[PDB]
DNA sequence: ACGAATTAAGCAATTCGTAATCATGGTCATAGCT
DNA sequence: AGCTATGACCATGATTACGAATTGC
């Protein structure tokens, strides 16, 4: 089994959401935060031919970039993993599937109650914005008929009415109405244009970004209050 | 205790078993080792557990005791 | 209460070396015949509520001190 | 004696000046009696030689004699 | 120390000017007395009388060096 | 303690075509120097404190020097009541072979096995004899032989009591301190097998395992005087880290001694041999 | 003096090993390990007619590549070293030889026991792994006919059992066996071509990597078992 | 309802909403708590009312209603009376570590407090922290 | 470690603070490459 | 002139042993 390059950007974009990744056989990966505030999946051409649990995945990456593109990743006598170039063989310890907090089972999302298209030249500027205005909090919510994105700042105001940042995203003749809300913990999806899909019951909702790649699923913090 | 309690100090020497001693030999004392008795003993006691000198639960069994004499 | 107190008072008063009539002996066989009497009722409760619920091996005791359980 | 051995054992003492050996046992000594009482006897009146024999040679309780007399 | 400098508990004579300990260590303080002797605490200590403790120190001195003679 | 690096050099070792000639030499300018110093020194003391008599005499005891023609060191100090020294004539006594008057190290002190204490010993005496490359070759043959030595003196031991400790079936709980981890280790290996359980207050051996081992921890314990079931022991011999204890018990006080000497106790192995 | 791009690239390499350096006279520059486990030579094509030693040898090359390649370098009137520039001037303090690390002679390299050679992405792969996978040790050996390298960690292995890495270097036909134990710290060669020379005798052992403009002698650890 | 009914956290520690006790049926549940903070004295008063009707809510109500009245006493904190919000334990050993009015070798936090209150103004002849008493620490 | 004359309900348990010690994150400083 | 990999540090986090205050069967 080889791993292409895209392969590898999109493990380390899944990295960022947990060090440690256990990976199946087959073509489709997944995994969730250690508190699980946020889940992402993907489905890769590349095939996987066994089931093993990587707990350094960055360290992994890192390795595995240093040798081309034609090495061969496969199970070792001793059940940990070994990377055969055309000259070189690189061992890794197969880590505990146990003591990996990897999601149990790819998660059926539900129907969307609401449905957008966040742009990527959009998301690019929000994450390095934030930033820069040390902005941790950002709400998407229904404002004169449209649904608009606008960030606010936690640490020194708790009510979530001081304005920091706003952003027009698109149009929506919805009734129902919401206020969601998002941490900047969640928002590690990479560059990109992606469908936003919100869904809201009882007392507790989630955000969907898919995309032409990968997905990722976002929760809604206590505030994220929705009138359906 | 009297000149105690009036803060007046009281000579002589307060234990009496070395001044009966003093006045009962006042010379120097010639011994011979034979004669004095010494009894060189040692117990062996059996117990799961380690037995414990002040309480002593278990039995005793082997005692052994040398006499000099 | 009074009699109570008087009662609880005995206990801590057979435990007392200036006690009259203490017997480390007597002590220690109260405490350490309560502990076995909380824990025989413990077991005893496991297997009656193992054979009424139909399953085995479950702990159903929360936890006991004592006399209360 | 002012000398500082490693362990204050009986049969380290014996060992580092006496230069006698203890015979060597198996198993522990509770089942010891159960297993040679003959051994285990004889290892008790061994102890009480074994001191007797460190008393010899140092001679203390002539020591001991010339202090209180 | 109690032989050459008299360190009996009547041979005090009084108080004597203390220096810190440098200059005792160093010489540099001046000579304490001629007519008592001193210590570093500072206590006048007789000269030219005897005390009691160093004639004791004294006999057994005497009597070791005899016996090992 | 007197006489540090200065005499002996002063004169020269040159005048010493054996060992022994630099004792009778040693004695010979002790004797020199030493009753008109001290004498006139307490002479001094007493005139200042102007006591009635002076009753303070100074006699060597102890004599420890490097055995001539050698490269060991002889005597050196590690802390407070902490030094070695090989003593020849003590108190007027002359000894044929060197004496290793040591204290304060772990030779004497019964924490580490009677083996360590002999391989201590010889270390201390190799490093005040004969110095630095017979120190290396010992430490690399001790260590070659040390893998072969029986479990029972080269393992660890611990009391243990609270055996439960939140068990959770095999969570640590109340943080296991290397030693109850190794006895949950060895409950859940023996899982089926019906030997006796561990119970509280019990000595218990502990053996660290190798890292990635089917025992899931880098360390067992079972009751100290028993053995691993020979199943399960084979296993946990296979998965030994006879360095993590060497490196806790043997190489640190090495290391320490020597570096408090000035020694290396691991070979180098520089290219100096061809800069020449 | 006047230093071109390929001096300095070559004699930044072995400050990298070395942070003094004595420039004697002549078109030879050498350096030696502070601790000697490292020993390199290069032969240059500038002409150095004054000998002077350099202690933050690292900075006058930053001060080197700050300024034209034409400054001249000489000995400036307070004992210390003057670049003149084109339009301007700067000082550089001398350092004392006596301060200075540096080989007394050179050393003649012995006849090599084994001889064989490395490739540039070779070793750079080789680096890079050790650096990311905590490897100190490096074992050269033979394996079927073919001398091969491994990495080993001292640290969690003190008997070198755990292979980690592992590559083939060239064919090996003879009956000699051995391995040696080079330490990471020892491989501090600019990346390139390499020939390698092993020598061993007993106790006494050596390494060579001779490259197209400067070669290195590495020491060889005691651990190491020849059969020469 | 969603109450959890009873509790346990460790030896001599646990919640039990009571319902009868020795043959006597209740009209109302009752709390019944052995060891947690809402009987050890040293906890504040106010804490422990305000535990004590979480710990309520905790074995009767739910979670939801743990989070509301959590968020209501951390807004109803800031504007309560320092003297009911306090921890009250003794003081014992008073020679052990004071100088200065300052802490000494293994100095407790009441203790401290208590040198401190001692170099507060003084002066004033105000009634000691002789031990066996109760005091507040801030 | 011999003072020597004498005295008054018990144990098991949690939890926090302090003092000692080892592992380490954020950030600063160095520096190296572009 | 700026991004970034890495050593130092400074504090921070974590674990252990011990003293203390308080319940409760
Ligand atoms: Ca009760």
């Amino acid at each position: 089994m080889k791993l292409s390059k895209d392969t590898t950007a999109l493990l380390k974009n899944f990295a960022t959401i947990n060090s440690g990744i256990m990976l199946k056989s087959g073509q489709f990966i997944m995994t969730r935060a250690v508190n699980g505030t946020t889940y992402a999946e993907a489905n890769i051409s590349d095939v996987i031919d066994f089931d093993v649990a990587i707990y350094d995945l960055n360290g992994f990456l890192g390795i595995l970039s240093l040798v081309n593109d034609d090495a061969e990743i496969s199970q070792s006598e001793d059940g940990n993993i070994k990377i055969a170039d055309a000259r070189s063989t690189i061992f890794w310890p197969a880590a505990d599937p146990s003591t990996v907090v990897a999601p149990n089972k790819p998660i059926p999302f539900p129907v969307a109650s609401a449905v957008t298209e966040i742009k990527a030249e959009d998301l690019q500027q929000l994450l390095r914005v934030s930033r820069g205005l040390q902005i941790d909090t950002i709400a998407i919510t229904v404002k004169e008929g449209k649904i608009v994105i606008n960030g606010f700042n936690k640490v020194e105001d708790s009510a979530l009415t001081r304005v920091k940042y706003s952003l027009t995203l698109g149009d929506y003749d919805g009734e129902n109405t919401f206020n969601f809300i998002i941490n900047m913990a969640n928002m590690k999806m990479q560059p990109g244009n992606y469908k936003l899909l919100l869904w809201a019951k009882g007392k507790q909702g989630a955000a969907k970004f898919e995309g032409e790649h990968a997905n990722y699923v976002v929760a809604l913090e206590a505030d994220s209050t929705h009138d359906f | 205790k009297r000149m105690e309690d009036i803060g007046l100090e009281a000579l002589g020497m307060n234990d009496f078993k070395l001044a009966y001693i003093s006045d009962t030999y006042g010379s120097e004392i010639v011994y011979d080792r034979k004669f004095v008795r010494v009894a060189n003993c040692d117990i062996e006691v059996t117990g799961d557990k380690f037995p414990d000198p002040m309480k002593a639960e278990y039995e005793i069994d082997a005692i052994t005791h040398y006499d000099s004499i | 209460l009074n009699r109570k107190i008087l009662i609880n008072s005995l206990y801590g008063a057979l435990g007392n070396i200036h006690f009259r009539y203490y017997d480390l002996r007597n002590a220690t066989a109260i405490t350490i015949f309560g502990q076995v009497g909380i824990q025989w009722i413990a077991r005893k409760i496991n297997e009656y509520l193992n054979k009424v619920c139909g399953t085995n091996d479950e702990d159903f005791i929360a936890a006991g001190d004592t006399d209360s359980v | 004696a002012f000398t500082n051995l490693p362990s204050f054992s009986l049969e380290s003492v014996a060992q580092h000046e006496t230069k006698k050996g203890k015979l060597p046992y198996d198993g522990p000594i509770n089942k010891l009696r159960e297993t040679n009482h003959q051994r285990y006897i004889s290892y008790n009146i061994i102890d009480v030689e074994s001191v007797q024999a460190i008393d010899k040679i140092r001679g203390f309780i002539d020591l001991v004699l010339s202090m209180s007399y | 120390i109690i032989r050459q400098v008299n360190i009996s508990p009547e041979t005090i004579r009084g108080q004597f000017k203390v220096h810190p300990i440098h200059e005792y260590i160093a010489g540099t303080a001046p000579k304490p007395s001629d007519e008592y002797s001193c210590s570093p605490n500072g206590w006048m200590y007789d000269k030219h009388q005897e005390g009691i403790i160093p004639k004791e120190i004294a006999k057994v001195f005497f009597q070791r060096k005899d016996w090992k003679k | 303690y007197v006489c540090v690096d200065k005499v002996i050099e002063k004169v020269g070792l040159d005048r010493f075509k054996e060992q022994n000639d630099l004792v009778e030499f040693m004695n010979q300018f002790g004797k020199k120097k030493m009753e008109p110093m001290i004498d006139v020194a307490y002479r001094e003391l007493c005139d200042y404190m102007n006591n009635r008599e002076h009753l303070m005499h100074m006699d060597r005891e102890a004599i420890s020097c490097p055995p001539l023609g050698s490269k060991g060191v002889g005597g050196f100090w590690k802390a407070k009541k902490r030094y070695a020294l090989n003593v020849y004539d003590m108190e007027d006594k002359r000894f044929a072979e060197p004496h290793l008057k040591i204290m304060g190290m772990e030779t004497q002190q019964s924490s580490t096995p009677k083996a360590v204490q002999e391989a201590l010993e010889e270390s201390i005496r190799r490093i005040l004899q004969e110095g630095e490359e017979s120190v290396q070759e010992y430490y690399k043959n001790f260590e070659k032989e040390y893998r072969q030595l029986d479990y029972k003196v080269i393992a660890e031991v611990k009391t243990a009591n609270d055996i439960a400790k939140y068990d959770d079936k095999g969570w640590p709980g109340f943080k296991c301190p290397f030693h109850i981890r190794g006895v949950l280790t060895y409950r859940r290996a023996v899982s089926g097998l019906g030997v006796a359980p561990i119970l509280d207050g019990n000595k218990v051996m502990v053996l660290p395992l190798r890292e990635g081992n089917p025992f899931g921890d880098k360390c067992i314990a079972w009751p100290s005087g028993t053995e691993l079931p020979k199943e399960i022991r084979s296993d946990v011999l296979s998965w030994i880290d006879h360095s993590t204890l060497f490196q806790k018990s043997f190489v640190k006080p090495l290391a320490g001694m020597c570096e408090s000497a000035g020694m290396d106790y691991e070979e180098k192995a520089s290219l100096d041999f061809l800069f020449g």
